[PDB]
């Protein structure tokens, strides 16, 4: 099964180096016949093609970056990377690794992608607070409940319900910036009024950056 | 290089509807073009290449269209056209549904939040269709105004709707000053507006 893993910091400062690898598993890069390239998307915007490796190591760059794109390729360790200099918050966007078919008909394999923000602001990790359920939050024989992750930096966090047994009925907000530079988010979920008292619901909320992993249970 | 240009550049069309997108060169390089598919927190996902059942692609003037047959829930996402390392711009369908009212839960602020100085109230307006929708925040019967945040969910992939977060944020001794907090919610699904309160007692 074809895998595209990228790996590397999520906060770059301002006027500093960006760099991200991209594991290949599934197929090999040695030998292939594929560009080996990075693609990346700005919030709220497309795609826009960075560059672009063959396996001898010859490349191939947006004349949009002004010569400030590496690109590399470690055959032996089955890898390839981009270095990306003197990053402003122009800069902040997710960073997909992918790869094409040489030739006019190649279509693109895409890895999973990875948030790059370029800010000068320090890492924070989120507290983690309650959205009980009560008679305030049922309707019908339907229960609301929650968890709010307040004053993080930078995106993002990931927020699970019961170790991912509960998904049906979640709502994860996008999050907000607030005025003191921090981010912050709740998570919803909707369940049957009579599961209260009988079923534990935990939001288990994970902010890679600063090491943060948080399982908050949530009673009435 | 290319340019590739897309249109429509956003549509909302309704379940079953049938819908027809376009790609445009800026030159004629090659014959093939292909689509991705990306749905919300996700990579872009190749569709259909020309080169290789709702979905299929053809040709109109020098334009390449793709066709979805009866677009579905699930089809809501942005699609973008592709030859060699080229993309468009990307168009977004939405889907269109019939109204459906929020349901509209209160939370007040946890005691751990409290013991930090600061006190987050949260109103949820579960999914409601259109995404229009009035939040008022009164507290002691006097409307509130400045610090107040909203999130919105995209569009859910299986009835369409969207949900919605209003959070009032205060310090815990402008939380502490009054008794009663209540959001109000006007929306096109409702005959009137709805209230949910509680008191910080």
């Amino acid at each position: 099964q074809l895998q595209l893993q990228e790996s590397g910091p999520g906060l770059v400062k301002p006027s500093e180096t960006l760099s991200l690898t991209c594991s290949v598993s599934g197929d090999a890069i040695s030998g292939s016949n594929y560009y080996w390239g990075w693609i990346r998307q700005p919030p709220g915007k497309g795609l826009q093609w960075i560059g672009s490796i063959y396996h001898t190591g010859s490349t191939f760059y947006n004349p949009s970056f002004s010569s400030r794109v590496t690109l590399s390729v470690d055959t032996s360790k089955n890898q390839f990377s981009l270095k990306l200099i003197s990053v402003n918050a122009a800069d902040t966007a997710v960073y997909y690794c992918a790869r094409r078919i040489r030739g006019y008909s190649g279509t693109y394999d895409w890895g999973q992608g990875t948030l790059v923000t370029v800010s000068s602001a320090s890492t924070k990790g989120p507290s983690v607070f309650p959205l009980a359920p009560s008679s305030k939050s049922t309707s019908g024989g339907t229960a609301a409940l929650g968890c709010l992750v307040k004053d993080y930096f930078p995106e993002p966090v990931t927020v699970s319900w019961n170790s991912g047994a509960l998904t049906s009925g979640v709502h994860t907000f996008p999050a907000v910036l607030q005025s003191s530079g921090l981010y912050s988010l709740s998570s919803v979920v909707t369940v049957p009024s009579s599961s209260l008292g009988t079923q534990t619901y935990i939001c288990n909320v994970n902010h890679k950056p600063s090491n943060t992993k948080v399982d908050k249970k949530v009673e009435p | 290089d290319i340019q590739l240009t897309q249109s429509p550049s956003f549509l909302s069309a309704s379940v079953g509807d049938r819908v027809t997108i376009t790609c445009r060169a800026s030159q004629d390089i090659s014959s093939y073009v292909a689509w991705y598919q990306q749905k919300p927190g996700n990579a872009p996902k190749l569709l259909i290449s020309s080169a290789s059942s709702r979905f299929s692609g053809s040709r109109s003037g020098t334009d390449f269209t793709l066709t979805i047959s009866s677009l579905q829930p699930e089809d809501f996402a942005t699609y973008y056209c592709q030859q060699l390392n080229n993309f468009g711009p990307g168009t977004t369908v939405d889907i269109k549904r019939t109204v459906a009212a929020p349901s509209v839960f209160i939370f007040p602020p946890s005691d751990e939040q409290l013991k930090s100085g600061t006190a987050s109230v949260v109103c949820l307006l579960n999914n409601f269709y259109p995404r229009e929708a009035k939040v008022q925040w009164k507290v002691d019967n006097a409307l509130q105004s400045g610090n107040s945040q909203e999130s919105v969910t995209e569009q859910d992939s299986k009835d369409s709707t969207y949900s919605l977060s209003s959070t009032l944020t205060l310090s815990k001794a402008d939380y502490e000053k009054h008794k009663v907090y209540a959001c109000e919610v006007t929306h096109q699904g409702l005959s009137s507006p709805v209230t949910k309160s509680f008191n910080r007692g």
